[PDB]
């Protein structure tokens, strides 16, 4: 899956 | 002293909003190990991917890809609690080592990439070519990513106020916030970041007494 600062 | 091995273009991954954050700047000396903290892009969130790029784009479709890897094992949180620190380390030898390690879990994933791989030194001229030359396209694609970001933020952060505030909410406040979240996130779907805007102007003005409860 996604990721983010 | 008479030459330097240096980095011809930017080494970072990929992250929400399909945008490229770099973690090695272009033209850096090698050898070199540079450091970032990321998190989870939603909720009980498990894995992420570490998809790995080098180009100056900022649309990371735009950038060659050096390849991907897992680290799941992540125990659920609410997103952006977990630190996912992702590693960049250039030897000597020109190899890049990427790793992601999760601070809590202490579970490690790491990929290895040949000084061989990526671009060639015709590609790379290119690639800095496209960098000036949709260096505007760019600046939209970025800013629009940072009003989706913002707008989801708003979204789920505003959703989760309305939980812990419960029957604290005037029903009639409840009505008119929840009609604002799913038009918001319904132009989230979408590509106008003007009505975006729009919907989050719409819930900042119904939402003022829900904020207040927020104490």
């Amino acid at each position: 899956k996604n990721i983010i600062l | 002293v008479l030459l330097l091995d240096v980095t011809p273009l930017s080494l970072g991954i990929e992250t929400m909003g399909g945008v490229m954050t770099t973690l090695i700047a272009k033209n850096t000396t090698i050898p070199t190990k540079h450091s970032q903290v990321f998190s989870t892009a939603e909720d009980n969130q498990s894995a992420v991917t570490i998809h790995v790029l080098q180009g100056e784009r900022k649309r990371a479709a735009d950038n060659k890809s050096l390849g991907q890897f897992n680290l799941d094992g992540i125990n659920p949180a609410p997103r952006g609690m977990p630190q996912i620190e992702v590693t960049f380390d250039i030897d000597a030898d020109g190899i890049l080592h990427v790793s992601a390690k999760d601070k809590n879990s202490g579970k490690e994933q790491k990929i290895t990439i040949k000084a061989s791989s990526g671009l060639n030194e015709d590609e790379i001229q290119k690639m800095v070519r496209d960098a000036e030359a949709n260096a505007e396209a760019d600046r939209k694609f970025e800013e629009l990513v940072q009003t989706r970001n913002q707008g989801d933020h708003l979204l789920h952060s505003t959703r989760k106020q309305v939980e812990e505030a419960g029957d604290k909410l005037p029903a009639d406040d409840k009505t008119a916030i929840e009609s604002a979240l799913t038009a918001l996130e319904t132009a989230l779907k979408g590509e106008d970041k003007a009505a975006i805007e729009a919907k989050m102007q719409e819930l900042a003005q119904v939402s003022q007494k829900l904020m207040e409860i927020a104490q």
